[PDB]
């Protein structure tokens, strides 16, 4: 009785509660895709100056 | 020339075996060298997007007088047939440069720039007060448009 009182009180307070997760499940796995493909994006545009190599050549 | 953004620049091709340099050299102000660049990449893209006949024409003609006046005399013919010989195998006659030429149209520059031009990675040099010339990707980004 008690059990059940609180999942209905938890659920009273926050109606949300499964649509949340729901995003959150979505927002997870989007992130698991997006953050190493721009974190891909940004090392390709960057790599002209990782590579590069400097020389001092005075007369 | 109205700008003033550059004091000289020329477009060049050059030929070696089984590859080559196709683009352009320049000299100029230490705060022309970004402008110079934009305006020379973007040439590029014009020609590769869409160059129309009526200039196309004006390039074959250039061409024709440019190989007809360069062989005057005998040291340049003898160049010609020296080097040829050596390149082709032969010796091209003037008459099949100009079928050559006139099979080129608008649709023809399109293609064969687009080829080598559009959404390639040059080789860039840059000497002396090159404080502006464009950094890499910037210029990588400039060998295409959004749009075509
Ligand atoms: C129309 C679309 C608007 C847009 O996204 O432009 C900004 C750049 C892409 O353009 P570019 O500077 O590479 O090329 C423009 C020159 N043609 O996007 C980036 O941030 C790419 C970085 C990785």
């Amino acid at each position: 009785v008690a059990k059940d009182v609180c999942t209905f009180l938890r659920w009273a307070a926050e109606p949300e509660h499964d649509h949340r997760k729901r995003m959150g499940l979505k927002m997870l796995l989007m992130m698991g895709l997006l953050l190493p493909l721009v974190y891909a994006m940004k090392r390709h545009k960057w790599s002209v100056l990782k590579s590069r190599k400097l020389a001092y050549r005075p007369p | 020339a109205t700008n003033k953004l550059c004091q000289s620049f020329q477009t060049f091709n050059i030929c070696y075996a089984d590859t080559g340099l196709l683009g352009a050299h320049f000299v100029c102000d230490h705060m022309s060298i970004d402008d110079m660049m934009f305006v020379l990449q973007g040439q590029w893209m014009r020609l590769c997007t869409s160059a129309t006949e009526s200039e196309v024409l004006r390039g074959k003609n250039l061409l024709r007088n440019a190989l007809v006046s360069h062989l005057d005399g005998t040291t340049p013919v003898c160049e010609d047939i020296g080097r040829s010989l050596l390149t082709y195998g032969r010796r091209i006659p003037l008459a099949e440069w100009e079928s050559r030429i006139a099979e080129v149209d608008a649709r023809v520059v399109r293609e064969v720039c687009s080829k080598y031009f559009y959404d390639q990675c040059p080789a860039v040099a840059g000497f002396g007060p090159i404080e502006q010339l464009p950094d890499y990707n910037r210029i990588r980004s400039g060998m295409f448009w959004l749009r075509f």
